[PDB]
């Protein structure tokens, strides 16, 4: 079969066509960064006014890359939420109604089950179960995944996720929001151990995590340190091995709770270079096996709600003629499959 | 000729269809149930009347302005359908709508509308219905405050009917203004209005494809400040 998934949870609008005999047909995604960077942050009314000047074309522009036209398609799938409800009832309305206008099932998805099952668009996917990490902007969560639909909420931060921690320093460091990747690339220069930042809540036991005091480390660091490239570049550095030493070791932890020997890693922050590869290293030692998403399905896109889409009919999920968004909405209600 | 309407970017929501010289109607107040109602309530005139989506002419909608999040509901579903059906879009005033609902129910042809746009101003239209039953008077919808709606109720002159949440927000909109004002019955936008509309602008041409239609907001002032120096 094909379905057409649709992605307006914050500030990108990404749609996709996935085949489940052919793979992933299309995939299309407009970044409203650019509109959102002159204030700091996303605002939602602009990215909800964006989402209406984007869908429709986007989903135009995904059959035509797919040489398919509507009668191709059978299902279409939705990002009901988390996220933004702006945001998301822009993606929500347009979807469900095309889905009654082509007289096709709308199936509504869970933001994060999409980000979960990004790993699955590419080869060598992983088998249950597996441990999931899932660290993106807004999320920072341990899950123990035994299914479709089965997930354990193993721990979370209890402040800032890893992704906003990212981009806060990134502020503190002068670079245009959301600047994590940029911190990311400024790290790439920094010189190892030069300053060492802490590793919060990795003294204590327990899966939880806590990222708001490295900002404020970061933050004094800054200012007692100069403001070459270079000492900068070492601040950045320093971040990210914090925050990569952190993640892996409630990793491991969470590995030893489980006795899994998989290792998901999903969202944004998971298209982090150092994360990547340690992680890898980790579980190469483990004798285990690290599953990732490509790159650029790490980060919000279309992609992964067409395949969670897929699975979520497969396994029986379709919606009324209501469209219904859910800003709040946690991973661990919902049902197995 | 036939054409199906939706409105939702008021407290309202509503569909009507016409279709085979009849037109059949809903109208309800739905605070808060938008996206609950407006799919069953499209389901329900089509079914009704025996009509497929895409035996439709053309699809109206409620372009605004009114509540950002009842508009965007609007043209959302009102896009998914044309989108579905290969269906031409007519995109219709909310000021205007009301302006032929209260001709509706009291034959009045010279219209002040205004919306309650929250943030103490009105959005505000000044229409008037010519002798084919045009409503004149696009060029004037606004984003207004009180204060500068009644300075310009001072340069109108006659009889007008007043319609929309703005006045019912701001009774005392024309407190001295020399006009003599008929309520005009009509507070919120039906569908059913926006029929006779839809249908002079299907006669001129006056549709878009769906990858060009486009919600009127009228403020677009963003409410957030950007950060210094940008
Ligand atoms: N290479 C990178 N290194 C570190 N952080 C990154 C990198 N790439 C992206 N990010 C961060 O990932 C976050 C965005 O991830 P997304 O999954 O797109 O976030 P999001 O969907 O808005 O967050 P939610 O709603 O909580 S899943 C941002 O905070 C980015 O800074
Ligand atoms: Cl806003
Ligand atoms: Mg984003
Ligand atoms: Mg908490
Ligand atoms: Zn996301």
């Amino acid at each position: 079969m094909r379905v057409l998934g649709i992605e307006t949870s914050c500030d990108e609008t990404g749609i996709a066509i996935y085949d489940d005999k052919k793979g992933l047909l299309a995939n299309q995604l407009y970044s409203q960064v650019k509109l959102h960077a002159d204030y700091g942050g996303v605002v939602p009314e602009l990215a909800s006014r964006d989402h209406v000047r984007k869908t429709v074309p986007l989903i135009q522009a995904a059959l035509k890359e797919a040489g398919l036209t509507a009668s191709d398609i059978d299902a279409v799938a939705y990002t009901a939420g988390p996220g933004l409800v702006g945001a998301l009832l822009v993606g929500a309305t347009v979807g469900r109604s095309l889905a009654f206008a082509w007289n096709v099932p709308a199936i509504p998805v869970h933001h994060m089950e999409g980000h979960l099952l990004a790993p699955m668009l590419e080869d060598n996917p992983p088998e249950f179960p597996f441990v999931a990490l899932l660290v993106s902007g807004g999320h920072t969560q341990l899950i123990s995944v035994t299914g479709i639909g089965q997930y354990e909420l193993l721990g979370e931060s209890i402040d800032d996720a890893a992704g906003e921690a990212f981009d806060k320093t990134a502020k503190l460091l002068g670079l245009d929001y959301p600047g994590g990747p940029m911190l990311s690339k400024m790290a790439s220069q920094g010189t190892a151990g030069r300053f060492v930042f802490p590793r919060p809540m990795t003294d204590r036991p327990g899966l939880d995590f806590s990222f708001s005091g490295l900002k404020t480390f970061a933050a004094n660091t800054i200012r007692s340190n100069g403001g070459d490239e270079q000492t900068r570049a070492d601040i950045a550095r320093a971040f990210e091995d914090a925050v990569v030493d952190t993640l892996m070791i409630k990793c491991k932890r969470a590995l030893e709770s489980t006795g899994f020997k998989r290792l998901v890693m999903a969202g944004g922050v998971s298209a982090n270079r150092t994360l990547r590869a340690k992680l890898a290293e980790m579980m190469q030692k483990r004798r285990g096996e690290v599953f990732y998403a490509r790159p650029e399905f790490c980060t919000d896109n279309g992609a992964m709600i067409a395949y969670a889409g897929m699975v979520r009919f497969k396994a029986g999920v379709t919606a009324d003629l209501g469209v219904t968004v859910r800003p709040r909405w946690p991973l661990a209600e919902l049902p197995a499959a | 000729m036939r054409i199906l309407a939706i409105d939702t970017a008021t407290e309202a929501c509503s569909v009507a269809l016409w279709n085979n010289g009849t037109i059949n109607a809903h109208f309800e107040l739905c605070p808060r149930e938008h996206t609950q109602r407006i799919l069953p309530m499209v389901q329900e005139i089509l079914a009704a009347s025996g009509a497929s989506l895409n035996e439709i002419d053309a699809l109206a909608f409620g372009r605004g302005p009114g509540s950002f999040t009842g508009v965007r509901i609007g043209i959302g579903i009102a896009q998914g359908l044309a989108l579905g059906a290969n269906l031409p879009m007519i995109g219709v005033s909310t000021l205007a709508t009301m302006a032929q609902g209260a001709w509706r129910k009291t034959g009045a042809t010279r219209v002040l509308a205004a919306i309650d746009a929250r943030m103490g101003e009105v959005y505000w239209a000044e229409y008037q219905r010519d002798a084919q039953g045009v409503w004149q008077g696009e060029e004037t919808e606004a984003v207004l405050k009180p204060e500068r709606v009644g300075e310009r109720l001072k340069q109108l002159s006659g009889e007008w009917a007043t319609v929309g949440t703005g006045w019912s927000a701001w009774p005392d909109l024309a407190k001295e203004c020399g006009l003599t004002l008929h309520d005009g019955e009509v507070s919120l936008p039906a569908a059913e209005d926006m029929l006779p509309i839809a249908s002079q602008k299907l006669a001129a041409g006056e549709t878009v494809a769906v990858e060009h239609a486009e919600p009127v907001y009228l403020r677009n002032e963003v409410a957030w400040k950007k950060l210094p120096g940008k």
